[PDB]
Formats: structure tokens, sequence, C-alpha cells
């Protein structure tokens, strides 16, 4: 695209190391840097590292970093201790700063837990439209509920028929917490899809509301006696009522 | 060195006109930035300038830098929903030595609420069965102008008001959810702590 960065997201519970890999797809802009995004949403540079084999170290509030270019097209970042999430961009350009601009990649979001058996999956819940509604305005308001996670980390989607649906839908931009000032609260997510009362009236067609849990890895600590709170798809689904 | 957004918020509607300020603090000739970030993804370039009078464009924005006030002012003739997102200003050195850096500003959140030509203010109760102990009320079709406020009640969660655009018929509503994990809830007690129209609409459910 020209800059692809893994992992992606990641889990990490408090006083602990993760590694973060960057990889160069076009010698054009042959400068890398390094960037974190705080949770109160502030971009400070981290590091540039032009020539193979350079190493550079630096502390900030929240997180222990280790940069190493390896190759031409390889930049590492090692993330040491870290009491506090953080979003870090990797970015090329054919200069310096100044001189030419920086591309920002994808970005690797990191999410800190100071305990690890606060973590919950979502209960996801449908709530089907109103008589009222539908009566007043000729369209129909499904909602969707996702309650009860920790941590923050839900996509939610709708899919209508098998398909993703984006038109008719808005999501809450952040979710809110259910034991508000709790520092290991449990967070709920609300959504909405609005169809025309004659697409909902049809009971051919079918609406699920679709939650991305992410959680804990492919294996970890878990001493816990309840199911282990993994990555996972939680649904609800309800049918057209031609009612 | 420094980069000033003045400004944490902006609030506009359709169709409104755009400004938002960056002021720096340099002793060098600096080169200035506009990066956008859309909620999901990260920054994106906008565009650069780094002599007096040098005027940068991408998208229908445009920013001209200006010695005198050091200023580098971000602006639209009309925003539209689309460009709801978090715009940074930035600085570093055009010369090559070098940090390598750029110092960003604190990053303005321009939030553009579309212009409901049609206002018909209702709350309404849905309901489950598949689970939920529970009941939610659909406060919906308001105007930009109200303000949904969280609950005085702590047993009660309300989202904030959130825009859906059905293409296809050129149609934005506002709507907010608010819901109760308990009885004591019927849908005109549900955004008491909210001022809304006088003229809100509160059917009934069922029949007979």
């Amino acid at each position: 695209t020209l800059l692809e960065q893994n992992p992606r997201w990641r889990l990490v519970p408090r006083g602990q190391a993760v590694n973060l890999r960057c990889i160069l797809k076009n010698s054009q802009y042959p400068w890398m840097s390094w960037y974190q995004q705080d949770l109160q949403k502030q971009l400070q540079w981290l590091f540039t590292l032009r020539s193979p084999g350079d190493k550079e170290v630096k502390s900030l509030p929240g997180a222990d970093y280790l940069a190493t270019r390896v190759t031409d097209t390889e930049l590492r970042l090692q993330v040491a201790n870290m009491s506090q999430g953080r979003t870090l961009y990797c970015t090329c350009s054919a200069g310096r700063g100044g001189y030419a601009e920086q591309f920002f990649g994808p970005g690797t979001r990191l999410t800190v837990l100071e305990d690890l058996k606060n973590v919950f999956p979502p209960e996801v819940a449908v709530f089907e439209p109103s008589e009222a509604e539908i009566s007043h305005t000729q369209k129909a308001t499904l909602v969707c509920l996702a309650t009860g996670f920790y941590p923050d980390h839900v996509e939610l989607s709708w899919w209508v028929n098998g398909k993703e649906v984006h038109s008719g839908v808005c999501t809450d931009p952040q979710p809110l917490k259910e034991q508000p000032a709790l520092n290991d609260s449990r967070y709920a997510l609300s959504s909405r899809l609005r169809v025309s009362a004659t697409f909902w009236q049809n009971p051919r067609n079918h609406f699920r509301c679709q939650v991305q849990f992410y959680g804990l890895s492919e294996n970890d600590e878990w001493t816990q006696d309840r199911a282990k709170p993994v990555t996972q798809i939680v649904s609800a689904e309800a049918w057209g009522r031609a009612d | 060195d420094s980069v000033t957004q003045t400004e944490g918020q902006v609030a506009l509607s359709e169709e409104d006109f755009l400004t938002i300020h960056c002021n720096y603090s340099a002793s060098g000739y600096p080169a200035l930035f506009w990066y956008v970030q859309y909620p999901g993804e990260g920054p994106q370039f906008l565009f650069r300038a780094s002599r007096d009078k040098e005027k940068g464009s991408s998208r229908g924005f445009e920013a001209t830098y200006n010695k005198e006030t050091t200023s580098f002012h971000l602006q639209k003739a009309s925003v539209q929903e689309s460009d709801s997102a978090v715009y940074y200003c930035a600085l570093g050195d055009p010369t090559g030595a070098n940090t390598g850096k750029l110092t960003f500003g604190h990053g303005t959140i321009l939030r553009v609420h579309p212009n409901i030509q049609n206002p018909d203010p209702a709350v309404y109760q849905l309901r489950d069965s598949k689970s939920s102990d529970k009941s939610v009320c659909l406060f919906t079709d308001f105007d930009s102008q109200t303000n949904v406020s969280q609950s005085k009640d702590s047993d009660v969660y309300i989202t904030d008001k959130c825009v859906l655009d059905m293409r296809s018929m050129d149609f934005k509503s506002n709507s907010a959810v608010a819901w109760s994990n308990k009885s004591d809830f019927a849908c005109a007690n549900a955004f008491n702590n909210s001022i809304i129209p006088e003229d809100t609409f509160f059917p009934s459910p069922e029949s007979s």
C-alpha cells in the first residue's frame, strides 16, 4: 500500500514487552520513523532511522522503547514496561521531517490491563422496530446493545440477508462505562439500523447485529474456572415481522 | 519549537464555512503541514508549505503560510458530514538537519451535524424476548440543536445522539438510545435530564 505493520492490535498485561514490525515496500521514501498516539490522542515523534543496524532508545510517560532499522525495508520497535495504552505509527518520507512529508501506516493499537480476570466478552441483544415508529414514519429502527465487555476493543457490524450493510447504520463513536469511575469498568455500545417499514415487514428479510470482541490471545495465563474470554464474534438476530 | 491550534472542538452544519487556527513559535524558517485523522484510520497527509504566501490545497481545503502572524490556518468553503475528523497541524525542518521529527499540535475535533429539514421528534419503546431484562427507548428524528444529556439515574444508560444516512432516499436522522436493567423505566421518563422539544411525540405501545 506503501507500509505494512504487524501486529495490528495486541493485549499486553502491565509491565511486559511486545515486539513491533514495519516493512517499507517502496524505496522512493527510504527514511522510516516511529510516532506514538496517546489516549488523549496526542502524536509524538519517537525515532527516525535511515541506515541498517542503527538502534535508538527512548523513555516516555507510559512506555520504554527500543527502535531498530534491521534492513533497507525493515524497522522494529520493542516496547517495554508500558503502563498506558497507545497506538504506534511507522512512517516513511523522501527526507528528514520537513524536506518532503510523512506517510503514516495502519498502526498497532496496544491496550494495557492491570489485571487479566477483568476481561469479559460482550452480551449482544437486538431490539425490533416499534409499531408506533412504523406507522408515524414508515421507517423501522432496529437497535443492537453490546453490554458487559472489558476491555473496550469491539468492532460492531450489521448484516442483512448475509451481506454487510453500511447505509442506514449509526454506531456510537465510543462506548460508555456501566460502572462509571472504576478503573476496570465494563463497557456498553449501541448501534442503529434503519430500513423502510416495507423492508422490515417482509419475512424473507434477515437482520444480524454482530460484535467482534478482541480479548485474550492464542494462549495466556488463564487460572480461572469460567470460560476463556478469547477473541470471538458474538451475534444476535431477528426476522422481518409481517405483523 | 511549538504549534498551537487554539480550539479543541468545532461543531458546524453541513455547508457551513470552516477555519481552524494554526500558530507556530519557531526560530528557523519552518515547514508546516496539515494531517487529517478519520475514525479508525491513522493520520493522512493533506498538504505542505515552507515559504511566506505559498498556498496548499487538497479535497476543498486550503491554507496560506503567513510569516507576519506566524500562521497556516486551515479553511474550507463548504463542510459536509464526511469531513468529521481530527485535523492536526505540524512543523519540522525542510533543511535535512535533522532531528527527523515533526512537531504536532493538540489537534482539533470537527463534528459536522446534518441539516434536518423535516423534524418529527418522537420517543419510542421497542422490545426483545431473546434475553434482556431490559427494554430500550429510542429518541429519534430531532433537530441538531437538541443535546442529549447523560442520565441522573446510575442504573440508566443513555447514548449521545448519532446520525444515520439512508442513501437511496436522501434522508438523515438523529437518534439517541436509553435502556435500564430494571422496572421504574417508562419512555416518558427516559430523557427527563435532556431539554427536548416541547412538541416531542410519545406514542403508546400495543392495542386495547
